[PDB]
């Protein structure tokens, strides 16, 4: 009776989906990266809300970040994968503002199916886009009013640091940029290349934030096996062979031929490795780290010569204290160490929130590394907090390489919606219409930051336009309070990342081209 | 796809797709039929899951009896249908105009070019075609022996041409008696039976009726000659009161006094047609044939055996209608009014059974007006060859009669029409130059595949033929024994003038809107 | 086995923004099936029944009745197009189109952290004046004219299948509609549903189809002896039946003596011939009832010369009853004079295809035609059909309202401008909606080039641009060509109540689907 459809010209596939055209591929591309846009919008700006998010291994994550939501989303959508591969690059390049990417891209996609539907196709937006793209690039430099190059102490960086810290720990603002300001300038190379490896956080489960400080050094979470745990001279001789004695690598055999050659040969062990610990007792050490095993002979000596030994299982933070102490790490068993000794201030043991931990503290001599030791109530706090320093060590990178800084908050893009608007009416063209669309997409950016903070978007959004009047360049938002009545950026000091500025524009713009380029979808059977 | 949107399980074809999915399954059914076309067409065994066989090769019998589940392939067997219940033949012809309408846009519409523009030069080219389809038809003043020709070619596409000449003759000579004088012949007035008797060429045409009934006592008379025939319609049988009433008797002896009482009303029915045999002056033979399509009980059967009546039963509704005419008598629903004028006459009345199974046969009649084409066929599917061949070639001999002109015959008209659209080609003026090339080339397929199923070469035939045409005025044609290209008015290869009127009226409209489809779905579970 | 203690079982619960912006999904989806089924270079649609059949057409309301969707705010865009359908007759695909479009504009201010009572409140504003701004570009019509009502409905169909046919349609939509206009008493009315019949018949050509003067039944002659042509028949038309049956009682005869059986059946025949003697005083012609008439009845009709129709349908006895002017009685001793349908004019039992047909045409003046179809199959004599059910709803909203639309794009975007200027002495937050309500309309011209393959950028500035001067204002898309061509020029015109339920019906939709916040699905009824 009812009869049916079946395959036409190419219907070749075993399992698999086929898309084509402006309504089957285009446009649902639009659709799914629209979704991540209003996704992550929430956990936009100082006043974003946090996301518990568990991933296929049960565990939680919580943060504002957008950065590391989208690593835990398993998303299979493949034109979503090119926004969060592009905002994966902004952590990689920069480190702050990936959640620029969602937002930009995200919004110049969807203003792209209003072009689509409307008019002029693909061959267009994207040559249309590209034009605002590069004259959104020359309002850059002309907008730049600070520049973070007078007077590089822990006064003035704590207030640029303000600004990374203030959108993911509103409340712990104040405290956050102070240590984040004694351990990123303790770290300086004398106008050298700046490191953000060089700063580690050690997560200590106890008291509140108010209890979190910066120490000089490193912190371990690992034991003494001794009695030597109280150490002020600190000459510290590092070992990457296990501190056990030296064994042959073929394969090791002992061969006795007499009774002499049996009864000596266990009085012969011990002398030989008393030798060697002795050796380094001479030197004056007094803290051995080995990055292997301890025989028990060791530790007998050891305690006799009244040396602290340290055990690093891990390879990677042997090589971080060597560049503490100033030490060199010796592939060979104990010799009389020259000149690659390490030298601190203080090595000592604490119980700190019930974690016995080993503190190479220095004194006097302050900057060679620097740890942030943070304690909090949860273990899911202490992670958020740190997503919060590692974007603050990530901006004092982007000072390095470049020194200006533009006013955020929503300054910035009303200023760049208000240029590419004039070159889009100064058009002569049919391309005019996605110049004056790439200048509403820096409009939905602040639009972002005031639904976040409970305002009517209308009125933020035409306030702003209003004190724009071609000389002013720096009124951007004030989100502490409702009725905005919205001030300068400069005096609040607000402002951040011009470098951060000019490759999220550049990535979210090559970003949003790449799903416009995308016009016939072949996907396989998914296992 | 959006219908994949709001209903998962609804399938869909886009624009590019839909036209693949009705193309290709308009060149299924056109390689199919294509094979069974002409004279020199195959014959198809078809099959049902019963297990009857049905040997036939009729455009109409073939795309309704075949295990095909497509919406293309339902869409041409509507047009199909209306084909084959109106003027007959023209049925195998009409899906392969369709087929090739469809093939010769899938060069153009695939070459960038829209399907709309395609369809506005099938308009163009199809009102260039009906007019120069009523410049070559001719008109014979409907002699017998050109309607000899218009039925031979008919027949001839459906049998082995042995049993042609038989059924030319059956076909001819019963369309000539039943209407005089320019009026409309009725088709219901020819009665089609089956018989099983000698063989399928002993088909012959009985002048009167055959009536698939016999008698139903064995003390009636089997062969009544100068018979009169008295059609009733009254129920000689026991009927019952509307009203349930039901007898009351108080004594044994009472009962059989209304036996006899509930059967007078029968019997005074049964006295009025015995009474009638004997004022028609009955000192002689004087054969009565009572046809009766109702029952009779066999109380009045055996009444009306002693009395010397033939009495039959149960006939059909159209019997009172083709016996009326034959015998000329008048058909009665009453006895009120009985008369010797209401009778009828046949000179001969004769039964013969084929295997329990009796036919009565009215025969010697004088104007009957209503005839019976006899068909004998030995087996089963025998029968349905001779069946659809009769019943097309009565329609190809009615429609050369109600139109007075005769259309030529193979390739005389298919020809001619495609070279007249060349040469008005160039004077549609604008985007539609190429939809007039697809319908010209699409006509010519009837030389292509009469050529190609006489085992002749398809593309060596028709550039003889074209120039034979070309170069004179006589609308030539294709040769099914030889392959030279040979006139068709002259060698008695004749054709309907509405077969070839409305072939180009419905493969254009249903060409038309195939092109114009996109959107293929299956919605509604 | 223990069972949790639940609320509400196996139902499901979703607010916020997934049904604000769920229910405009919902709409654009079905915008985008129709979408190339607007303009006059639309192609055809084929459809799929589980009954077996096949529908492949091209109007709107045709193609969504065959679709069953799932979701709810999908099921109303559905009956959306089921009321346009039976309010007028070419207006329904233009009104899922344009509300899909102002749902589309409306998704917008949603994002915008405006309220959706604030939208609807806009959208009452904006159409309280579309109704007024089509009312003052209008422009009275000439009902008495011949060729004025042939333009109009040429215009409806120039969008549908039978515009190759538009010099036979148009006389046949027009002739059906004034045939059909009856009045009694103090009322006008139009009946084109049950007095315009459409009965086609597969076979011939579409040319030869044409709307006869009177009506037509599938039915033959009841006996072969009765005529098959009269010239001037006086039809009768019975309710009841003219045989003998059982009556509603609990009627038993007890029958004693040997006379009674045979008296009984003797009274049945003689009840036949008293009722088959009532109709005969008057001399009829042709006797046409809608129950059985037994072989006694046709005995006395057979010898009077009365040709008998059997089984009429009840729809067809009023349909003959005011083409002939007869009275249906059901009484045949209470027949009189004026019961009798004279005025009938040839009446003969043609035969259509091995099928007899009982023709009553040549009337002089009847209320009631048939429309004889007849063409190459059922499957596009269905979309005939429904195009000149379209094609006379639109001639019947002009004798009921003589107002004139100019269509084509130059009544979307002459309305446009309307509420742009009317926009300016707003001053407040409903502004920015009541503007989107303006640029809604303009997809109606937008469809138009993108069927013909127009462009869109380069027609859209230069049709926004004459609707700036207060001149013309009347310039629409010509979906022919491709160009800007005057309404004046090409004949292009819409009725009113084709163009006012078009934009009460979008708004109103759009005022249905932005206040549902909530949808619960699970539960059962009684
Ligand atoms: N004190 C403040 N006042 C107003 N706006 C602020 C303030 N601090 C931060 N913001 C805004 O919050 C936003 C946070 O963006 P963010 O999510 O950090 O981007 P990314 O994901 O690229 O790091 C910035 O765009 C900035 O404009
Ligand atoms: N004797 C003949 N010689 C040449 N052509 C013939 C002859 N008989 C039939 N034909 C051709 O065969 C074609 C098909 O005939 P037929 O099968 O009866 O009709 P259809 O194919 O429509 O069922 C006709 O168009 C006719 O031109
Ligand atoms: N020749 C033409 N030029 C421009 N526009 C046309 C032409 N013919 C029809 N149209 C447009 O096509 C549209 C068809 O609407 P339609 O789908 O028939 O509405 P409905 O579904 O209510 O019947 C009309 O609104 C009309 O403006
Ligand atoms: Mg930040």
């Amino acid at each position: 009776h009812v009869p049916k459809a079946p395959g036409f010209a190419q219907m070749l596939k075993e399992g698999a989906k086929h898309f084509s055209g402006l309504e089957e591929a285009v446009y649902r591309n639009i659709q799914a990266c629209k979704e991540l846009a209003q996704t992550t919008r929430t956990a936009y700006g100082p006043n974003g809300m946090n996301k518990m998010v568990i991933n296929h291994l049960e565990k939680l994550f919580v943060t504002n970040d957008a950065a590391t939501i989208l690593r835990e989303l398993e998303v299979q959508h493949p034109a979503a994968k090119m926004i969060v591969m592009a905002s994966h690059m902004q952590e990689q390049e920069v480190g702050d503002g990936t959640n620029f990417v969602l937002v930009f891209a995200g919004a110049l996609l969807e203003l792209a199916e209003e072009l689509l539907r409307i008019g002029l196709s693909v061959s267009e937006v994207i040559e249309g886009y590209e034009i605002a793209c590069r004259k959104a690039h020359e309002i850059l430099p002309n907008l730049v009013c600070c520049s973070a190059k007078n007077l590089r102490d822990i006064d003035e960086v704590s207030s640029l640091l303000r600004t990374s810290i203030m959108s993911k720990q509103y409340g712990n603002e104040v405290f956050l940029a102070k240590l984040i300001a004694q351990a990123c300038v303790s770290i300086f190379p004398d106008s050298g290349h700046f490191n953000v490896d060089n700063i580690r956080v050690c997560k200590i489960l106890g008291s509140g934030i108010s209890s979190s400080s910066v120490l000089h050094g490193m912190v371990f979470k690992k034991e003494t096996e001794g009695d030597v745990t109280s150490v002020k001279d600190a000459k510290i001789a590092v070992y990457s062979c296990p501190f056990d004695g030296m064994i042959t690598e073929t394969k090791g055999t002992v061969l006795i031929k007499t009774a002499e050659e049996l009864m000596n040969f266990s009085k012969g062990e011990e002398n030989l490795m008393d030798a060697q610990v002795k050796a380094i007792a001479d030197t004056g050490a007094n803290v051995v780290v080995t990055g292997g095993k301890v025989a028990d002979m060791a530790l007998h000596y050891a305690n006799k010569y009244n040396i602290m030994l340290v055990r690093l299982n891990s390879k990677w933070d042997l090589r971080r204290l060597c560049k503490t102490v100033g030490a060199t790490a010796l592939p060979r068993l104990t010799p009389p160490v020259l000149e690659e000794m390490g030298h601190c201030d203080s090595v000592y043991l604490s119980e700190v929130g019930d974690t016995q931990v080993v503190v190479f503290k220095h004194e006097k001599e302050d900057g060679a590394i620097s740890t942030i030791v943070l304690r909090g109530s949860t273990d899911n706090l202490m992670d958020d907090i740190e997503r919060a320093v590692d974007d603050g060590v990530n901006t004092f990178k982007v000072l390095t390489r470049d020194k200006r800084l533009v006013p955020g908050g929503g300054a910035t893009e009303i200023e760049l919606a208000k240029q590419i608007t004039s070159y889009g009416e100064t058009c002569p063209g049919l391309e005019q219409y996605a110049i004056k669309k790439f200048a509403e997409a820096f409009e939905a950016i602040p639009r972002a930051l005031a639904e976040n903070s409970g305002v009517k978007a209308n009125e933020v959004i035409s306030k702003l336009y209003a004190v724009h009047q071609e000389g002013n360049k720096n009124v951007g938002l004030d989100i502490e309070a409702e009725v905005p009545a919205v001030k300068d950026m400069l005096e609040a000091g607000i402002l951040d990342t011009y470098l951060g500025k000019y490759w999220a524009i550049k990535l979210a713009t090559n970003a949003a081209v790449t799903v416009l380029r995308v016009d016939q979808i072949i996907m396989a059977k998914p296992a | 796809a959006a219908v994949k949107t709001l209903n998962p399980k609804a399938e869909v074809a886009r624009a590019q797709a839909a036209l693949a999915v009705n193309i290709s399954a308009a060149r299924g059914l056109q390689d199919v039929l294509r094979t069974n076309l002409g004279p020199k067409g195959t014959m198809k065994m078809l099959v049902s899951g019963a297990g009857d066989i049905k040997l036939t090769k009729d455009g109409n019998v073939l795309l309704h009896e075949m295990q095909i589940q497509h919406p293309t392939a339902s869409l041409i067997a509507k047009v199909a249908t209306a084909q084959d219940d109106i003027t007959g033949d023209g049925t195998t012809s009409n899906v392969l105009i369709i087929g090739e309408l469809l093939k010769q846009a899938d060069l153009y519409i695939s070459e960038g070019l829209h399907p709309r523009i395609i369809t506005e030069g099938f308009e163009a080219a199809k009102e260039k075609a009906l007019q120069f389809l009523e410049e070559v038809k001719v008109s014979r003043e409907m002699d017998r022996e050109t309607l000899i020709d218009v039925a031979r070619t008919s027949l001839r596409t459906k049998v082995h041409a042995e049993l042609a000449d038989v059924l030319t003759e059956a076909v001819v000579d019963s369309i000539l008696a039943i209407k005089k004088q320019d009026e409309p012949i009725d088709l219901f007035m020819i009665e089609i039976m089956e018989m099983k008797h000698k063989s399928e060429t002993d088909t012959s045409l009985i002048r009167g009726l055959v009536l698939d009934h016999g008698a139903r006592h064995p003390d009636m008379k089997k062969r009544v000659e100068d018979a009169y025939i008295l059609t009733c319609n009254v129920s000689l049988e026991y009927e019952k009161t509307e009203v349930n009433s039901g007898f009351f008797y108080k004594s044994a002896e009472e009962r059989e006094k209304l036996v006899k009482a509930e059967r007078k009303f029968i019997e005074d029915r049964v006295k009025k047609i015995i009474e009638l045999k004997r004022k028609v002056c009955g000192d002689s033979d004087k054969g009565f044939v009572v046809i009766n399509q109702k029952g009779i009980d066999p109380f009045s059967l055996d009444a009306l055996s002693k009395e010397g009546i033939v009495a039959l039963r149960r006939a059909k509704r159209r019997n009172m209608e083709r016996l009326t005419l034959a015998c000329g008598g008048v058909a009665l629903n009453s006895f009120d009014d009985l008369s010797p004028d209401c009778l009828g006459h046949a000179g001969l009345v004769y039964e013969y059974t084929l295997g329990e199974e009796k036919f009565t046969f009215i025969e010697k009649c004088n104007n009957p007006r209503s005839v019976t084409l006899l068909i004998k066929g030995p087996n089963k599917h025998t029968l349905t060859q001779i069946k659809d061949a009769v019943r097309d070639g009565l329609r190809a001999v009615k429609n050369a009669i109600d139109d007075g002109c005769v259309v030529p015959g193979a390739g005389a008209v298919e020809v001619a029409m495609a070279e007249a659209l060349i040469k008005h080609k160039p004077s549609v003026k604008g985007r539609a130059q190429l939809g007039v090339q697809a319908f010209a080339d699409a006509l010519l397929i009837i030389p292509k595949v009469l050529a190609q199923n006489s085992g002749f070469d398809l593309q060596e035939t028709l550039v003889k033929i074209q120039a034979e045409h070309s170069e004179s005025g006589q609308l030539v044609g294709v040769d099914l024994n030889t392959g030279e290209p040979m006139v068709a008015a002259e060698v008695g290869v004749w054709d309907n003038y509405c077969v070839k009127k409305q072939l180009l009226h419905s493969c254009t409209v249903i060409a038309t809107n195939i092109l114009l489809v996109d959107e293929i779905m299956r919605a509604g579970m | 086995h223990r069972p949790v203690l639940v609320l509400s079982q196996n139902t499901k619960r979703e607010s916020g923004r997934k049904v604000q912006s769920g229910n405009i999904n919902a709409a654009k989806t079905i915008a985008d099936i129709i979408r190339t089924c607007l303009g006059p270079k639309s192609m055809m649609k084929m459809l799929l029944d589980p009954m077996g059949g096949i529908v492949m057409t091209n109007d709107g309301n045709a193609i969504l009745r065959e679709i069953q969707v799932q979701h709810p705010a999908a099921k109303s865009m559905i009956e959306i197009s089921r009321t346009q359908d039976e309010e007028v007759g070419d207006g329904t695909t233009s009104v899922i189109i344009l509300a899909g479009e102002m749902l589309s504009v409306a998704e917008h201010f949603l994002e915008q952290q405006m309220h959706p009572t604030v939208v609807i409140s806009a959208y009452r504003k904006a159409l309280d004046d579309m109704i007024s701004t089509l009312k003052k570009i209008s422009i009275p019509v000439d009902i008495s004219d011949s060729d004025m009502m042939l333009n109009i409905i040429n215009s409806s169909i120039t969008t549908k299948a039978i515009s190759r046919w538009s010099s036979l349609a148009c006389n046949i939509a027009l002739d059906a509609v004034k045939m059909v206009q009856f009045e009694e008493n103090g009322r006008k009315e139009i009946d084109i549903k049950k007095y315009a019949r459409v009965e086609k018949i597969p076979g011939g050509i579409i040319e030869d189809s044409c709307v006869l003067r009177g009506v037509m039944i599938n039915k033959d002659v009841t006996h072969p002896r009765m005529r098959r042509y009269i010239k001037n028949p006086r039809i009768v038309l019975l309710d009841s039946s003219l045989e003998y049956k059982k009556g509603e009682s609990q009627t038993d005869i007890e029958i004693t003596r040997e006379e009674d059986f045979t008296r009984i059946l003797q009274m049945e025949e003689e009840y036949i011939q008293q009722l088959c003697e009532d109709i005969i005083q008057l001399k009829p012609d042709v006797v046409i009832t809608e129950k059985g008439i037994s072989d006694l009845a046709q005995h006395y009709l057979m010898r009077a010369n009365i040709t008998a129709i059997r089984r009429v349908r009840k729809t067809d006895n009023n349909r003959i009853a005011r083409a002939c002017g007869a009275r249906i009685v059901s009484r045949p001793e209470e027949l009189r004079e004026d019961d009798v349908g004279t005025g009938a004019g040839l009446l003969e039992i043609k035969k259509i295809g091995d099928e007899y047909f009982t023709f009553i045409t040549d009337c002089k003046d009847p209320k009631a035609c048939t429309i004889l179809l007849r063409g190459a199959s059922k499957e596009i004599l269905s979309e005939v059909e429904r195009n000149l059910q379209d094609a006379m709803q639109v001639c019947r909203n002009v004798l009921l309202d003589p107002q004139l639309v100019p269509g084509g794009g130059a009544s979307e975007m002459a309305v446009a401008h309307a509420l742009t200027e009317k926009s300016k002495a707003m001053t407040g937050v409903e502004q920015w909606p009541y503007r989107a309500v303006a640029q809604a309309l303009e997809v109606i011209p937008r469809t138009l080039i993108q069927n013909c393959g127009a462009s869109t950028i380069r027609l859209l500035t230069s049709l926004r641009a004459k609707h700036t001067q207060e001149n013309c204002e009347t310039w629409g898309v010509n979906g022919e060509t491709g160009t800007l061509v005057d309404m004046k020029e090409l004949g292009i015109w819409e009725p009113l109540a084709v163009k006012l339920q078009t934009y009460k019906t979008a708004v109103e939709t759009a005022v249905l689907l932005l206040r549902i916040d909530d949808i619960v699905s699970g539960h059962k009824k009684k």
